[PDB]
């Protein structure tokens, strides 16, 4: 029943995007890429107001394959050579329904020399009948 | 495809 039941519903929106250069001269690893993945808000919105820490899980060949983010712009900047599944799991800070999500994102690269890659996607939440306080939260990002 | 290579979480699965 899609709004058939008096219910008040708060809808928000994540963004799962990425960068990805080649170096012309690759890293100490002699890694050719450099990538950076980021979650924002709507429209550059801050959602470090419902957002606590953000987590992307990189490939365990990555020194430290998991990155925590709970600092300013939620981004990870490494080197590699080869894409890969990235899964990203968003922290909220609440009390309420699962504070976390998971947004399956692929982190694609181009070869060394060519054409870099930008990446946007934007992901709705939406969470019925949630506490005041948290709408107060998902509207003031 | 054709982009650059692919080292895949879990082979064939």
């Amino acid at each position: 029943g899609s709004h058939m039941a008096s219910s008040c519903a708060v809808q928000v929106k994540l963004e799962l995007g990425h960068r990805a250069q080649v170096r012309k001269k690759p890293t100490v690893e002699g890694f050719t890429h450099d990538w950076m993945v980021f979650v924002r808000g709507p429209e550059h919105s801050n959602i470090q107001h419902f957002v606590e820490k953000v987590v992307f899980h990189l490939h365990e060949s990555f020194p430290r394959p998991k990155r925590v983010c709970k600092d300013p712009p939620y981004k990870v900047e490494e080197s590699g050579y080869a894409g890969f599944i990235l899964p990203i799991e968003v922290y909220f800070k609440n009390k309420e329904e699962p504070r976390k999500v998971r947004f399956d994102y692929d982190l694609f690269l181009h070869l060394e020399g060519h054409p870099p890659v930008n990446h946007l996607r934007c992901e709705k939440l939406t969470f019925n009948n949630p506490t005041e306080d948290f709408r107060r939260k998902l509207l003031k990002a | 495809g054709g982009k650059a290579p692919r080292k895949q979480l879990a082979t064939k699965a």
